[PDB]
């Protein structure tokens, strides 16, 4: 009784938007290293360096 | 009041004499408020230190 549930729900609230927010983090984070989706013959590369 | 007879006999124990109480009367049940209220909120306090 020492907090409403009011609070521990608000506060477990955002402790979930967090851990949503981490997962994506994380997500985009591995997609900065772009990989080969099946072993096979790769050719002339489209993109350049430094390129956006 | 002065609730004896001059030259009456009294038993031990007995009222013979009531001072104006209003304002006594008074001061108690506000000092018991205060302690009623100020009471609870220690013993929850001592709840909260306890987490």
């Amino acid at each position: 009784q020492a907090v409403s549930k009011q609070q521990y729900a608000d506060a477990n609230a955002a402790y979930l938007q967090s851990k949503a927010a981490v997962e994506q983090a994380r997500i985009n984070l591995r997609y900065t290293k772009v990989l080969s989706p099946i072993s096979g013959r790769i050719g002339r590369s489209a993109v350049t360096e430094g390129a956006l | 009041k002065r609730l004896f007879k001059e030259g009456s006999d009294v038993k031990a124990g007995q009222q013979l004499y009531q001072i104006d109480p209003a304002t006594y009367e008074a001061d108690y049940q506000s000092a018991q408020a205060n302690l009623a209220s100020t009471q609870e909120q220690a013993q929850r306090y001592k709840l909260l230190v306890a987490d």
